[PDB]
Parts: structure tokens; sequence; C-alpha cells
């Protein structure tokens, strides 16, 4: 609306921009390409499949890790990405106890 | 001396030029400084706050790792994760900082969760099977080592 | 399937990754959705219970790969010098399918073989061509491990040497393609195992070496041949030309390194054995006045 | 100066980024790029509590105090159909399992078996 502003800029953008990651009971969950950048195994399925993938589709199936525990993992990337390339403060990052098992199995599996 | 290399990999050399270093604590643990004698065994030294630093008198070619007290999770010194005393200069003393290292989120949550439960009950919780094991394999300093050692001769190769 | 540790079947889940495993492989298109199930596939092979699916998977992948780029070799052997090509279309679907192998295979590679056999080293096998199972390092450097064996077959000495009698004509035998000869020219640098440093050794020893003995020939029967036929005057514009030629050629089919090897000897070939001819012929070019005769020779 | 968010509607969640003294308006747009459908359409709520574009978001409560990346504020969504609005309804994440006996902290121990313990 008011004053210098730019569409591409503000985090508007089509698809290519944001990728999808689909839970086990099949909640959905938006992130930017960035933030699904720092998984390896998230990053490892974006490279590929991927001969044809050059078509502005992107998408991330979960067999194993429910959306209570991929929120954490969301999270964690949104954390990850603004706090590196700065010097400000960075606080602590919040575990449940009952979810904290989940977490550190989705953790270790998604090379994050 | 004699050819071949004695001793242990990890170990500090007896070499007889001292290094001025300070110590300081980046980092928001209770940290501990571990020294590798000639030996080549860790030896533990007195605590610092996370505020703190501390002067030393070490000598060049000395090693040193830093963990935390509590925890013994693993800790960097100048971004790695030895720190071995070169000679000061004009330079004036060499500083090691002890930093907190971006650790991994699994990583993370294995510590949160260490601290929450007693050790008795890792395999009560009802969390994914090889976690357990995972939760079990605390942080080691001796492991560290022998983790080391390896890579360490990974790093020796033959020159240009 | 869970995070949690399950019981899992292995030949009902590695048939299925077998199948999408091998459509990666020769570049067959493989699907988002599998392509996301592989990964899933992969650890829950890891994580089922105590004894790990995952060194299960490792020794079988292993042979499947062996026998198989074992076949394909003796599948590309068989055509009567179309063997280039298809190993140039091999090697460019492999790159791809061993970038995107590396990639779905990252979780084994962290958590499993944080240690190798460091304890023993061998001295039985670990280097050189053998039937014997291969070291337990990463997926990249083993790929590069099995492919070495291939190369030393009896067939290399007579296919080499007539697929360079091809490329020596830089005319009366127009031309191979800069596709076809490149792909076959850093296959010959692939091929060779995880190295400390510059893989390139091979190349230079197999290929380079019979295929500038015999550049140099070509040169010498030309350049014998025009300066009979032909005057000086002639002669340093047609070589000078004939290099030009030379260096766009290096350029298409050659690695960076031969770049220079090749035109190097051509130049030498050209003038440096021809000279004594050549410096008795200056003289009178300075006495006149021919500017470009004069600059050919600078 | 930024605030991170999540936008929801009905097991869907965008994870988003937005400037603290930013319209609400703003926000509408930022949704439309990616979902690819009009802001008109779109209503967002703050504690199921209607939203007006004369108002901004730092005004609403979403300022960077409450919103973390740690933790994000939570922004409810309903579309329309035409006119007449949907209004909101998240259906939520599946609850967290029960907390075993083992993460609980320690507590007596039990008189050995008769038996060999297996």
């Amino acid at each position: 609306m008011d004053g210098e502003e730019k569409t591409y800029g503000g985090c508007e953008g089509p698809d290519a921009m944001y990728v999808k990651l689909i839970s086990s009971d099949g909640h959905e969950f938006i992130v930017k390409r960035e933030h699904a950048l720092t998984s390896g195994t998230i990053k490892a399925m974006l490279s590929g499949p991927g001969q044809f993938a050059e078509n502005e589709t992107n998408e991330v199936n979960f067999r194993e890790i429910p959306s209570h525990v991929l929120s954490k993992v969301c999270m964690y990337f949104t954390y990850k990405v603004r706090y590196t390339n700065s010097s400000t403060e960075i606080p602590e990052f919040p575990i449940a106890p009952e979810i904290a098992l989940e977490l550190l199995m989705a953790a270790n599996f998604l090379d994050c | 001396m004699e050819a071949g290399r004695p001793r242990p990999v990890l170990r500090s050399v007896n070499s007889r030029e001292p290094s001025q270093v300070i110590f300081c604590n980046r980092s928001p643990r209770v940290v501990l400084p571990v020294w590798l004698n000639f030996d080549g065994e860790p030896q533990p030294y007195p605590t610092l706050p996370p505020g703190t630093g501390r002067r030393i008198h070490s000598y060049r070619g000395h090693l040193w790792l830093f963990r935390d007290a509590g925890t013994h999770d693993g800790l960097l010194v100048n971004q790695t994760e030895l720190f071995v005393p070169s000679l000061n200069v004009d330079g004036q003393p060499i500083f090691a900082n002890i930093t907190l290292p971006v650790y991994t989120l699994k990583e993370r949550c294995l510590q949160v969760v260490r601290s929450l439960v007693k050790p008795e009950n890792y395999r009560r919780l009802d969390i994914v099977r090889s976690l357990y094991e995972d939760l079990e394999d605390h942080p080691n300093v001796q492991k560290d080592l022998e983790r080391l050692t390896q890579e360490r001769i990974a790093h020796q190769r033959m020159g240009d | 399937m869970s995070l949690k540790p399950r019981v899992v079947d292995f030949d009902e889940t590695w048939n299925k990754l077998l199948t999408t495993i091998k459509a990666v492989v020769m570049l067959e298109y493989v699907e988002r959705a599998t392509w996301n199930d592989r990964f899933s596939d992969i650890y829950a092979l890891c994580v089922a219970y105590p004894e790990p699916l995952g060194e299960r998977l490792y020794t079988e992948t292993k042979i499947f790969l062996e026998n198989h780029v074992r076949h394909l070799h003796k599948r590309v052997l068989e055509s009567e010098e179309q063997v280039l090509v298809m190993y140039h279309r091999y090697w460019e679907e492999y790159s791809k399918g061993a970038d995107y192998m590396d990639c779905l295979y990252r979780y084994l590679n962290t958590q499993f073989i944080k240690k190798n056999k460091l304890t023993e080293a061998d001295l039985q096998y670990g280097y050189g061509g053998v039937d014997m199972n291969e070291p337990l390092m990463e997926i990249g450097e083993l790929a590069l491990d099995m492919w070495r064996k291939l190369m030393v077959e009896p067939l290399q000495a007579i296919l080499i040497r007539m697929l360079l009698r091809e490329i020596k004509n830089d005319r009366g035998g127009e031309d191979p393609n800069q596709k076809v000869i490149h792909g076959v020219i850093n296959s010959f640098v692939h091929v060779e195992q995880y190295k400390k440093k510059f893989p390139l050794k091979f190349y230079q020893e197999i290929f380079e070496s019979p295929f500038l003995t015999e550049t140099g020939e070509y040169y010498k029967q030309e350049a014998s041949n025009l300066l009979q036929e032909s005057n000086c005057s002639q002669y340093m514009e047609k070589v000078l030309g004939r290099l030009k030629d030379e260096e766009i050629r290096c350029r298409k089919y050659l690695h960076p390194s031969s770049y220079t090897k090749v035109i190097h000897e051509c130049q030498q070939r050209m003038v440096a054995d021809h000279l004594q001819f050549l410096h008795a012929e200056c003289h009178n070019i300075i006495r006149q006045e021919k500017k470009n005769d004069m600059a050919n020779m600078y | 100066m930024d605030v991170f968010l999540m936008i929801r509607r009905h097991k869907t969640t965008i994870f988003t980024d937005a400037k603290e003294s930013s319209t609400v308006f703003e926000l509408k747009r930022i949704v439309e790029g990616i979902l690819k459908r009009p802001p008109d359409e779109q209503r967002l709520y703050k504690d199921d509590q209607l939203l007006d574009d004369g108002k901004t978001l730092g005004e609403c409560g979403f300022t960077s105090q409450t919103a973390r990346p740690q933790a994000p504020a939570t922004v409810g969504l309903a579309f329309r159909a035409d006119d007449t609005f949907e209004a909101l309804c998240i259906e939520p994440f599946s609850s967290p399992p029960e907390l075993p006996d083992v993460m609980k902290p320690q507590d007596s121990g039990s008189s050995a078996n008769e038996q060999a313990v297996q």
C-alpha cells in the first residue's frame, strides 16, 4: 500500500518459493524453500527426483512424522535461518518432555 | 629422540617454550577445561563461569579441549574442537574462546532429555526405540579422543 | 511405518526399492512420491529391530552394482565403434544418478560407518581389481572403487588404437562430434578410484600418449608433402591455419590439461625440425618487404 | 522489527514472516502469492476476533515480544464462498503421547524377585 514496496519482496511469490511437507496424518506444512534446505533429507528430495523437476512442483511425504513433531521441526527452521548470518542474541529453543523422544527421532532422521 | 612417533597420537609435546594464554568463556555453560598430558590422558582443571576468563601458563604444542562441566557436552575453542598454543608474538597473549557450538536439533534435544530423565528410565520413555541407544551414548571425552585420532590420521597426507 | 522401532521384512521392501533404484540409473523417470518413499524405506530398514537391515542392504547394493556396471561394460563393448557413444550416455545418466544416490543415502552414511575397519588393515584386498568385498567407506568413494576394474581388459589396446585412427585426421577423415569424443574422455578420468590427488594419471598414460605420437606422424607426412610440392610462401600460412584448427579441436575434444600437450607436439612437428630450411628462407624474407611473411615467421 | 507467524485453517499451516508495523491487509497479500486465491475472499482472525484493514498487526497484539521464531503467533483464516463468510474452524494437531515412567524422575525401587531377572 504505502511508500516504497516491491511485489517480489515481502516474501510473496509463486509456488517455487515455498515447499510443501505432508505429514503422516496428512496435515500440510508450507515453509519457505530456504527453511526446507536445512534438513538434508528434504534438501536431497528437492535436488531430485529430478530429471523432470523443472516444473515448479515440490513435495515431501512423511510416513513417520506426525504433525505435533513436524511443527517443532518447522519452528526450528524459522529460528535457524533467522539468527544465522547475524550477531544478534539467540535464546534457547523449547522442547516439551512428552514430545522429546519423537522430536529426537524425527530430528535424527531429518539430518538437521 | 627416537625414530617413529612414540606415544599416543593425541598428546601434548613437552615443548619447553612457554605460551601465555587466556581462556575466555563466551558460552552459557560452566566450562571444564581439559588438558591432555604427555601421556594423552585428559586432566581436569577448575571450572569457569559463563561470564569469566582466566590466565593460563601453557606451552606451545600443548593440547586442550573444553566441555560442559556438568554434561560433558562438547564446546568449541576458536571455533574448533582442540586448542593448541602457538608462540606468542607482539601479539601478546593467545586467546582461546570457548563458545557454544550450534548443536544439531537432534543432539540438543538429546541433551535436554538427558538432563530431565534418569538414565535408569531412558527405556521407559515412549519414544522411538533407536533413540534409546542414542540417549545412553552421552558425551564422552575419551570417545572424542578416539574420533580425533582417526580424523587426525586422515589429516596427515603427503606434502606437495 | 513409524520413528519408533518396528519389525520390517527385507525382501518385500528391497524388490520395490530395487525397481526404483534401477529406474534412476539409465535415466528412466522416477516419480516424486516414490523418491520420497525411498528415504523413508532406507530409514525403516536402518532402525528396525536390534539387528539392522542397514548392513544387509550395504552388502546387497555392493553386489548388485558390481554385477550391473560389469554387465553394462560387456553390453557397451559389443557395438562396433559405437562403444564410446553408449559409454558416454551411461556415464551421463550415471553422473546425475550417482549424485541422487549419495543424496538418498545421506542418513545411512551419517549414522552407520562412524568407523571403518579402523583397527586392522588388510593387505589381502583393498587396492586394485579383486572380487573381494570393497571398503566400508561412503557411497561416492565406493562408486569410484567399483569402476576402476572395467578398464584393464585386453580389448583396450586394439580399440583405443582404432578410435585414435579416426581422430588423428584433421582432413581426409572429418569429423567426430564434440559431444561423442568428450563423452569417452571424461569417463576415462572418472573411472579411477578415490585418490588423495588428481585422478588424471590413467587418462594420460592410456589415451594421451599413443594419441600424441600418431598425431605427430600425420603432421610429419603432411609437412614433408607440402614442403616438396609448394614453396615457402604458402607453407607458413597453411601451417599457421593447421595450428588454428588444432586449438579448436583440442578445446572441444579434450581435458584442459592436454589442450597444450596436443598443440605443443603439432607446433613442434611443423617448425622446429624444418627450422634449418626456414632460417635460410627468413634471410631473403627480411631482404624483401613482405609484412605478412615476417609476421607468420615471427 | 520482524514478527514470525503461522497462518492456519483446517490442517494446513503456512510459516511466514511479516513486519510488526505492517497492515493486516499486507499479510493477505502474502497468502495470495502462495495459495493463489484473492485477498478479498480471505478473513484473518486473532483469537476469533474479526480483523479489519484499518488495523495493523502490532496493534492486534502480534508484536515481537509474544511472536518468536521459536514459537509463533497463530492467525485464524477463513474463506468465503462469495459474500457469506465461512468463519473460523481449525482442526488441531494430534495430541503428544502419554509421558512414560522412564522420563519421570526417580522413585524408590522394589524388592528382588525370587527367580533370575528376564
